[PDB]
RNA sequence: GAGGUCCGUAGCGGUCCUGACGUGCGAAUCGGUCGUCCGACCUGGGUAUAGGGGCGAAAGACUAAUCGAACCAUCUAGUA
RNA sequence: UUGAAGGCCGAAGUGGAGAAGGGUUCCAUGUGAACAGCAGUUGAACAUGGGUCAGUCGGUCCUGAGAGAUGGGCGAGCGCCGUUCCGAAGGGACGGGCGAUGGCCUCCGUUGCCCUCAGCCGAUCGAAAGGGAGUCGGGUUCAGAUCCCCGAAUCCGGAGUGGCGGAGAUGGGCGCCGCGAGGCGUCCAGUGCGGUAACGCGACCGAUCCCGGAGAAGCCGGCGGGAGCCCCGGGGAGAGUUCUCUUUUCUUUGUGAAGGGCAGGGCGCCCUGGAAUGGGUUCGCCCCGAGAGAGGGGCCCGUGCCUUGGAAAGCGUCGCGGUUCCGGCGGCGUCCGGUGAGCUCUCGCUGGCCCUUGAAAAUCCGGGGGAGAGGGUGUAAAUCUCGCGCCGGGCCGUACCCAUAUCCGCAGCAGGUCUCCAAGGUGAACAGCCUCUGGCAUGUUGGAACAAUGUAGGUAAGGGAAGUCGGCAAGCCGGAUCCGUAACUUCGGGAUAAGGAUUGGCUCUAAGGGCUGGCAGCCGACUUAGAACUGGUGCGGACCAGGGGAAUCCGACUGUUUAAU
């Protein structure tokens, strides 16, 4: 009798407002959920960071981002990870795009002072 | 988050006591818990063990002091009267 | 379940009056009466938390039945001084002779000046 | 007790003068000699049975040997 | 426990046999340990030493004062109390002390006094808030707290 | 996750019913209802304080069912 | 009394075991005069006999708060004060010298005398809960078991000849002989080695003296690891149900102490190296040029696992015997996994609180020093905290009760009396209610009826404090979730203010994680939110469980008080 009881308590039965006697902080205190979280989150990153998913100051931030409670589950912060990681390598494309028309721009010239300096 | 308006440390005492008696020994009970640097290494790891006697973390150094601050202004003005005093005595 | 009693004429939860379970070989839990946890030495130095490494950590009269080897180190204060308080202290001896013999030196030459 | 790896070791503390007896366990995948001696009991276990009877006949003479089931 | 003032201790070495002799002073404030302080007539003059009170200059603050020589201390041992050397006399060899008290004591100018005040000062500037605190402060002294009137 | 903090078990106590009983289960108990329950907390053992004395967060309270001066023997067959 | 049936205690017990106290009440046999407020074939009654086994459980030892001698002082005096204070307060010792003795007078021992060295804080008492080396498993009685028997250990003390082994410690040079291997002679060294380091190896000399450690410590919070118990998924073995169903329900499914190894924890331990684009990291913190992250090591614990013990034993089952008197004989089996803010115990890290800082001593150990000793190259010597071997461990306590009947209260008295262990469900829960293990017989009697008056419970139409000194007494409210919350205020509170709504069953949906190789596979554990349907609107259905508001007086508050008005 016991554990078919259970059974329809697994499947969700009697597990409603009438049948609840403690506060939901009796039940499922909120820092064990508090501290539950902290774990899975801190874990994720730590193996993000150590397979070179991210850098370490990327790291360190969405890191403190977590303590400070930005996110609230685990998919909406490897989301998150997603979307600055998609910018960040934006940026630095066009950042080495750039650079690169500027060294040529310098190489040239210096190319074309050195030849002037050879006709002198 | 700003959770009180004047209270501070003092929070811990409810309704007790007295206002005056709460502000008053407010300042010495944040003065007594307060980390303070150590002139021996440069780190802020002084603790008062027991009234009068301060600790740090790093050095294991132990200091005479205040009851609730690491010196007192009595104790500054008199090592400074003292060393003049030497000063004057060696000429 | 099977809920069991003391073995000794000692019936309060002191100090000495300390227990562990233990399933037996006729199949019966029972109470074992454990030794009080002991403490590894406190180095000499008097600045260092820690404790010495190397000793075994022993209730002190069981160390009369230990050799000598497994309660101290081969070190010149061995078993009795951490490393590090122990070469500080051979540097400071050795640097204060050599400014003790500054100081003696500067002496004669003042001496000797007038 | 004491268990003693090798076979001329245990051959040695059999000769020592204050083993009383050695008793012979024969067990599934295992044989097992037990010499009692002043302070410990010495069990030399080993996994062959010729091996097994070849140092049965080499236990000394004069020692009582007692095969136990 | 009992005392505001936290106690020094301090070890010598035995100028007449091969011993260490450990002792215990009022700390004065401003001491720590690792300090070196020096006992005897001719130590100079600063926080920590002790030395008699003919030898200091006038105006010194002076703790752990002696009342008679070789008394080993008994004026102003207090948390944040102290003594002043007033004045000198080297004929009958007497100096002027002013104690915590406000009174002038004439001394014999040859009894030992430790340069300093008293440490854990300001101790009675922190209000008792409850009767527990008074409780826990009287029973490591003696019964007397709870007056009747 | 602080507090001589709140509700509330065990423990500690003893409000009200002026309930039960009142030649009682009992020379002070019983039921329901109550107060507090991390502290000036509860408790065993050891130990100190002895009668015009002790001890008392103070009611003349407690000091072996005895307390605005304990108990025992004696003066003593005290005096009326 | 036995069996069956129906109930209760309900793991903060009506269970199993101890301390104080009791003193034979313990066990067996017999009896029914007296006692057990009825009775008794029964008894804690009476009469006969029995019953308590220790090096390793306690006392004995230590000192604590304190008590108490001697010196001294006081005292008419019995005596008192006093405990380091007005004492010539030591009867010990390495060694050296002298003198004698025994033993193969070797070398030592007993000594007798002298030289030399020597703080104790005061004799002594004070804890069966403090300190304090070392024993566990199975079996055994009628009543005793860490005490008896069996088997495994272990501590302390002792040992001329040390009983043996191993260490010390056994090498190098030169010169001869030898083809060489190897051996002979001279000299000389030899109180141990390895690692950069933290440290390691089975030993690895050393006195008076000095230094340090352990013994040796508060309360509370949080987190982590390890067990035991509980829970889940399957294999067995045995029992229950089988009118229909249920690959079903219940019971059971071991390994000690002491060694060895390995996990798993902890490190304020070492080496390389040098960090801002500051980084590492916790539930919280916290850490770093006084050396972080990253690599590589070292140490401590190790109650967990494997192993010696160990399967020989135990347990569960099936079957033969002894018709018996059996530690009888046998078969078989004692298996493989997962989980957890679970409960209890324990180990560890870290933090908070103190005008509170949270014992002493016996005892043991390590270090610094270097007075000394050993042998001259060996058959080596002094010396060994190394491995085995030999002998011994005296004295007292030990039965039982421990509490609605073995104790105190005059008694088998509803009072009082210090602790340990602690299952399933519901539930926030060690609350209340029901059950299992274990226990019990309703509390110093039964039978027949169901008047009054009582004691303890309930319910009442319409009204709703008109009752009464006085809402006394009873009644209303009650849990949780979602809203919402005033005056006043010492800005902390008031506050669960006040006032509303919801709550069952069933069937679903969504979200919340690990391990392996923005994907895939395999595993899971509990929760929260939402929806449809549905019941005579019923749902915190029993149990548990705040009536509220507006003011005045007094005492700030927490706390204490006239044991029995
Ligand atoms: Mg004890
Ligand atoms: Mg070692
Ligand atoms: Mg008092
Ligand atoms: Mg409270
Ligand atoms: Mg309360
Ligand atoms: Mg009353
Ligand atoms: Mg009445
Ligand atoms: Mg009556
Ligand atoms: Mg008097
Ligand atoms: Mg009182
Ligand atoms: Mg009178
Ligand atoms: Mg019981
Ligand atoms: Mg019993
Ligand atoms: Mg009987
Ligand atoms: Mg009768
Ligand atoms: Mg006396
Ligand atoms: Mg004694
Ligand atoms: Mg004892
Ligand atoms: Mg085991
Ligand atoms: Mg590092
Ligand atoms: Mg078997
Ligand atoms: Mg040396
Ligand atoms: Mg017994
Ligand atoms: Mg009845
Ligand atoms: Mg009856
Ligand atoms: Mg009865
Ligand atoms: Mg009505
Ligand atoms: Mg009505
Ligand atoms: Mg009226
Ligand atoms: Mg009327
Ligand atoms: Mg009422
Ligand atoms: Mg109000
Ligand atoms: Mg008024
Ligand atoms: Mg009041
Ligand atoms: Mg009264
Ligand atoms: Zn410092
Ligand atoms: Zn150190």
């Amino acid at each position: 009798r016991c554990r078919k009881n259970t059974l329809a308590r697994r499947k969700g039965r009697h597990m409603g407002i009438g049948k609840r006697k403690g506060t939901a902080n009796a039940r499922m205190p909120e820092k064990v959920t508090w501290m539950r979280r902290m774990r899975i989150l801190r874990r994720l990153l730590r193996r993000y960071r150590e397979s070179k998913k991210i850098d370490r100051h990327m790291y360190h931030s969405l890191y403190l981002k977590v303590k400070g409670n930005v996110f609230k589950n685990k998919r909406i912060l490897m989301e998150h990870i997603h979307k600055l990681k998609a910018d960040k390598a934006r940026k630095k494309l066009l950042a080495d795009q750039a650079e690169a028309r500027r060294s040529k721009t310098k190489e040239a010239r210096k190319r074309r002072e050195e030849r002037l300096q050879a006709k002198k | 988050a700003k959770r009180t308006k004047k209270v501070g440390i003092v929070g811990k005492y409810g309704t007790r006591y007295g206002a005056s008696l709460r502000k008053m020994v407010k300042k010495i009970e944040i003065s007594q818990h307060a980390k303070y640097t150590c002139s021996f290494c440069g780190k802020t790891k002084m603790k008062r063990r027991a009234v009068g006697i301060w600790h740090c973390g790093s050095c294991m150094k132990t200091v005479a002091g205040g009851a609730w601050t690491y010196n007192t202004t009595s104790a500054v003005t008199v090592k400074s009267a003292i060393r003049r005093l030497k000063e004057l005595k060696d000429q | 379940v099977q809920r069991l009693t003391y073995r000794r004429r000692l019936s309060y939860n002191t100090a000495s009056n300390k227990t562990r379970l233990s399933r037996t070989p006729g199949n019966r839990i029972v109470y074992l009466y454990t030794k009080k946890v002991g403490k590894a030495p406190k180095s000499a130095c008097g600045v260092c938390p820690g404790r010495l490494r190397g000793v075994r950590a022993v209730r002190p009269k069981v160390l009369m039945r230990l050799s000598k080897t497994k309660k101290h180190v081969s070190r010149a204060y061995g078993g009795s001084m951490c490393a590090k308080c122990v070469r500080d202290r051979i540097k400071r001896a050795f640097l204060i002779e050599e400014q003790k013999i500054v100081v003696k030196v500067l002496k004669a030459q003042a001496q000797s000046q007038k | 007790p004491r268990k003693i790896e090798e076979i001329k070791d245990f051959l040695l503390t059999a000769r020592r003068k204050d083993a009383k007896s050695v008793k012979i366990k024969k067990n599934k995948d295992n044989v097992k000699f037990k010499v009692r001696c002043s302070r410990y009991l010495y069990t030399l276990v080993i996994t062959d049975k010729e091996k097994a009877e070849k140092l049965k006949q080499s236990l000394p003479p004069g020692l009582a040997v007692k095969e136990l089931k | 426990p009992g005392r505001g003032a936290p106690l020094a201790k301090v070890v010598f070495r035995d100028p007449y046999r091969f011993k260490k002799r450990t002792e215990l002073f009022i700390a004065a404030e401003g001491i720590h340990t690792g300090q070196f302080v020096y006992c005897g007539k001719k130590a100079q003059l600063n926080i920590g030493n002790v030395l008699p009170v003919g030898t200091m200059p006038e105006g010194t603050i002076v703790c752990c004062l002696e009342e008679k020589p070789g008394d080993r201390g008994k004026l102003a041992r207090a948390s944040g109390n102290y003594a002043t050397v007033i004045s000198h006399n080297p004929e009958t060899k007497k100096t002027r002390v002013k104690l915590p008290s406000g009174s002038k004591k004439v001394i014999s100018s040859a009894n030992r006094a430790v340069v300093g005040v008293v440490a854990g000062g300001g101790r009675i500037d922190k209000p008792i808030l409850k009767a527990g605190r008074a409780y826990h402060k009287y029973k490591a002294k003696r019964n007397c707290w709870p007056r009747v009137r």
